[PDB]
């Protein structure tokens, strides 16, 4: 039934509001506005406030590889309004994360079935001029679409 | 037989009560009812224990089925008898600590004055029907006992960093007439054979040819060509060891709904002058 | 002696069911079936027991062969005795939780309602033919036990990120004058001296429209005219599950050699020489 | 004596009724026929019991002491089919399908009986022509284990016949021939080698030595009558030694050879 | 020999009693009735006597004498222990309630009769090994026993009588004791030959009407359809060049005949 | 009949004495009485004898059988005060305060007893008009255990009266009502249902079916009973079902104001 | 038994769909076109999309050391396309791998007999001018080609 997606075809959606993947800016009500996307965008379009997605680890599941697996995704979240601001965007995305868990979110690539912290935003250096970033590690787990 | 989407992994797991001998939702309405409200659903009667933790799940176990292998002087290895009664139970972690998730792990409190409530000494009798809705994406595997007597597993659970708890032991007793307990999902249980079918999507007249592959070996070529007898007998004789007689291929229409004993692929399309014969899918 | 080729390293365990007494495929055959779609076999009845936990394999087990030494005070050691007769078995974690899964654990479903699986209270009856096959290199390792008793060795396991398994022990029996259980590989156990070869006699050339049966199955006729390569056409044509490439056949002048992976006998006999190319023996 | 060879653990083991009288197989029979199916015996006659217990297995024991002893054996059938219950009851006293009924009172009910203990290709029998079937307790009934219908046969005289045979090839009546030494030298291209007997060397012999020097070097210390105890003939490249005491090989010296005996025992 | 299907395992089973000299299920009936209902038998009169303790199941002892030269009478009894305390079980420990009141069992000073028939059917997953007797005569085997963490009990002992010129008690299943050589086999005549219509009946009930020209599984649905417990699927039927032929788990009889021409039917077995 | 609320668990229970002849509770008393207060007690009369161990709980033996059959209860007796030595030694024969006096033997000591087995809330009652209480074996004493006072108390006739009764008002002379299934539609609107009766189904009916109706769907069932046996009258929205067999929800369709319908009686 | 082979005349036949060693271009269609190598050209021949397998450790079995070896294979895709493509043909290639050791294949140099994660996808800096790398361990166990 169905193949295991790019985690991105996942958590974007759950993060954004809305299945159309073309679109980056986020409308759920704690994040509206935000840009959410797997890859920061060049100077002359980058926006603030902005939320990326990488995959940093975690495999198939080793009894069935092909019907569970449980990507690690750093979240990072990136302002230029305030530390304060960040660190609460960071809280209210990741409050977005537990309930579409919770709620067995389906999205069009597959099922957010889990979602549990292994490292919880730590402040850190941002690489880009006069803006705060804050950043943890999700260990996520998703289940392939039924057809 | 070998369906994958009958495999389980168990999110999270809802657990109602009722008073004993009261009826869980039916298998259809189960896939419908909304698992956070429990009292605007049709089945009136049932109720959430409380805040079980997000991480754990009500945990199966059970008491007896030591068992044993029997003979005579005879003969050894007659038959195999089970030499305690098997006594199933499920160990529930209440987390939440008001009147009515003490009210399942104490019983009835036995003082009546606002804002106190009281244990007496000895045994109770405290007895519920049981329902469990253990939750995977759209999957909703229901278990349902109409009597369990329900007992203090372990003491109240109390720590400085991890939510305090409340485990009750459910444990399963024969009610009248009915099962111990029953398992729902309508998909699953009793239901029609539905056997495979493979759609060879040929999309119409088309220039060249294509390969399919029969139980992971393939036939030969095969071009746009007629239906029936011309690609049966091109799915069957794939020195396979299945006679062409265990196939069907029918009057499907536009694109053919291949069924037999293998499984069936295609290898490689090249019937490029036209629509092609792009898939093969179940 | 040492065997660098029977050295075993268990990669996959396929489990196959089926009513008691059921015949396994033969070792022959077990080199040649495919191992997922059993409807596809000679030996119609076995059916796949379900998903397992593919990191795992079929646990092997047994309890008692608790054995002593003893003597007389005159000679202190001369008989081990075995106390408690070996008691053998086999446990198998299914992941699914569809119908015929669950009826391995649970037994036959209590309930005629769609949707739903029913259990109730006291021991069940519940056995059946058992196959296993043990999957490494190009290596089949069968192993088929006629009658074992099915029972829950543990209750069901629900975790928040690992499968949900239900596990079975199945406890051999024996069953009529058979045996409790057999090892199949035709490479390994009662092995001939490599080489086996059938002789297709020629002398009676005035001939006719004779034929063989290889395995079983018919390779249509063969015309007295006969060539080595024509006849190795011919069997290595038969719809059996193995290609013209593993077959050698040679002459020298009065008979054929016949050789390779399954038995040849002549089927139907036309000839007007006598038996003299109606002979095939080895 | 101290055979080994006839030490007995009851591992399995089977009992058959027949007719008054009815003789059992042979000690050679016994050797040879199928134990499962006595209908195809040559000795024809017998009739299979139910399964008897797994762990009370029969008893042979006696009710007299010094008045005279009457022999018995208690057997636990397990079996509730009409060949178990006609040996607890006594013949079936209703002619309906489907039931079997019992008379009040004694009834009387004999039978020859046969009994074979296994163990492993041994088959020790025993055999009594005429033995009386009584009820030795209750019915044992149980929701976990078999439950199980004992019997008290008692043995009676018949016709100048034995009470009971013990019935085994080997052990009874045999011819008990001594044990001989195979002094197999094998190559024996040269050198040396010494027997021990009873536990003491003997000291010297070369490879080419003959029976009575062997039989001269046998006398050792603690010997038996030095030349007369004990006998040592030739076979073959090889010697049968044969006397009181048991003989082994102590130091093999030979120049070329696989071994230097093969021993019975 | 060797009936290894004739192992029991007492692992389930139910006491019934009645008025004496009362009849139990025949051996074809008792693989069919309903345990737990006597009331719904063709052979009216059993009542279940309460639950029974799961652990000390029946002992079927005696106290007669030992002899071995050539002092041997012998009474034979079975000790059930009942484990409710309503008037149904101790109406077996005690004797008949004496006293009339409601809410009250009274019970007088010295010996009572208490006389009756007995059933008991024990149960291996569709094995039904039963045991009748009767005439028993009911009392006390030893003390009602009482514990905190188990359930009391009280032990009556049976002990069987001779009645009327029957047997003193019988074993009943009808695959074990003079069990039948063959499985029966039933010859439906021909010999009217035509018109109108006839019924047969089963195990002493009738078909319903069925006609003269009927085909063999038309015959099938009749006899396998009318008022017992036996399945449509327990019967096996055929319909042959000169007569037809019906077997199954029941008695079969010609019943009552209407066929207008020919000597009417009439055939028994093969 | 099976009945699984008359088992009994002896959990806790309580055992009074009082002068000769007196009346217990009545059956219907027996259920509301105050069981610690035994002087607020309505049939006054009775004192409370005190503690009675946890093991050792009170047997109903007797003596005698095949001579005539005499009755009595063992009481483990653990108060040590006057209360309790007043039945296993009788009366107290010293009048000074602080002591209790014994004298050389053959007392006699007649009193009424009631014991009442109390489960959850089954409420058993055992009472003898007239008992003769004696000692039954030695005064315990442990040093980790409660010491105890075994007391055979043996039952005699008095005035034509019962030796003894058993007072329970759900059990004993209660009326002979037959089982009746409730049958409720649930307000169905549209489709079917099925009942299974014993472990058999019905054929379908129809969500609108009269009593007649449901009668001629409950037999012809491949029936273990004629249509004939069973009673199916209305009261309302439901049916009052009664016969020889189970009765049972199986399958159903209906498509009203609730999904099922329900047979819970 | 004949010897154990290096770890890449194992694995390549397995994601490349031929035993032809001499042709990098795969043919499995699931990645078909991607070039799949050991050892990355000179900018004058190299090509995108890449696979890049690299042997980083792993032992031969204490067991029977000439019997089964348990390779680590560092797994590595490249793309000159996005960053998605890159993660999607790293998943197309663990689909081949799981599936292929599903069936025991066979190939001249070797058996695959299992197959595992260490390390999962993840995505990391390119070396290359305007490319994306993801890349894992895979632990993988072979067997001597019989004979």
């Amino acid at each position: 039934a169905g193949k295991l997606p790019i985690v991105g075809e996942v958590v974007l959606p759950i993060l954004r509001g809305h299945e159309d993947l073309s679109n980056p800016i986020s409308t759920v009500p704690s994040l509206a506005g935000v840009h959410v996307g797997t890859w920061v965008e060049d100077i002359d379009s980058r926006t603030f406030p902005l939320i990326t997605v990488r995959r940093v680890g975690g495999t198939r599941s080793p009894e069935h590889p092909t019907l569970f697996t449980q990507p690690v995704v750093e979240m990072t979240a990136y302002s230029a309004a305030d530390l304060p601001t960040t660190e609460q965007m960071y809280e209210d995305a990741l409050e977005v994360l537990y309930r579409a868990a919770r709620l067995q979110t389906k999205t069009p690539a597959g099922y957010l079935h889990s979602v549990t912290e292994t490292l919880g935003a730590s402040h850190g250096p941002s690489p880009f001029d006069r803006t705060w970033r804050v950043f943890g590690l999700i260990r996520l787990g998703i289940r392939p679409p039924k057809n | 037989a070998l369906k994958d989407d009958a495999v389980l992994i168990a999110a999270r797991g809802y657990v109602y009560t009722a008073a004993v001998g009261t009826a869980a939702p039916t298998p259809s309405q189960l896939k419908l009812i909304d698992l956070e409200h429990p009292e605007a659903w049709d089945r009136t009667g049932w109720d959430l224990v409380g805040h079980t933790s997000e991480d754990d799940l009500p945990e199966f176990g059970f008491d007896g089925g030591d068992s044993e292998v029997r003979g005579s002087w005879q003969k050894k290895k007659l038959r195999e008898v089970e030499t305690e009664e098997i006594a199933d139970y499920v160990v529930i972690n209440l987390t939440q600590f008001d009147e009515t998730a003490l009210e399942l792990y104490f019983g009835p409190n036995q003082s009546a004055t606002p804002g106190i409530f009281g244990v007496k000494s000895g045994s109770v009798v405290n007895e519920r029907a049981l329902l469990i809705v253990i939750v995977d994406n759209d999957v909703r595997l229901g278990f349902h006992a109409r009597k369990a007597s329900l007992k203090r597993e372990d003491a109240i659970s109390l720590a400085t960093d991890e939510f305090g708890a409340l485990p009750v032991r459910a444990t399963f007793l024969d009610y009248q007439s009915y099962n111990l307990y029953e398992w729902i999902e309508e998909d699953w249980f009793n239901a029609v054979d539905a056997p495979v079918v493979y759609l060879l999507d040929l999309g119409g007249a088309t220039g060249g040819d294509y390969t399919l592959l029969v139980g992971g070996k393939s036939t030969g070529d095969i071009a746009y060509n007629a239906n029936a007898s011309a690609i049966k007998t091109a799915i069957g004789a794939v020195d396979d060891g299945v006679a062409e007689s265990a196939w069907t291929v029918t009057a499907d229409g536009s694109d053919f709904e291949i069924s037999g004993p293998l499984a069936v692929a295609l290898g490689v399309d090249s019937t490029t002058g036209g629509s092609g014969v792009t898939v093969d899918v179940v």
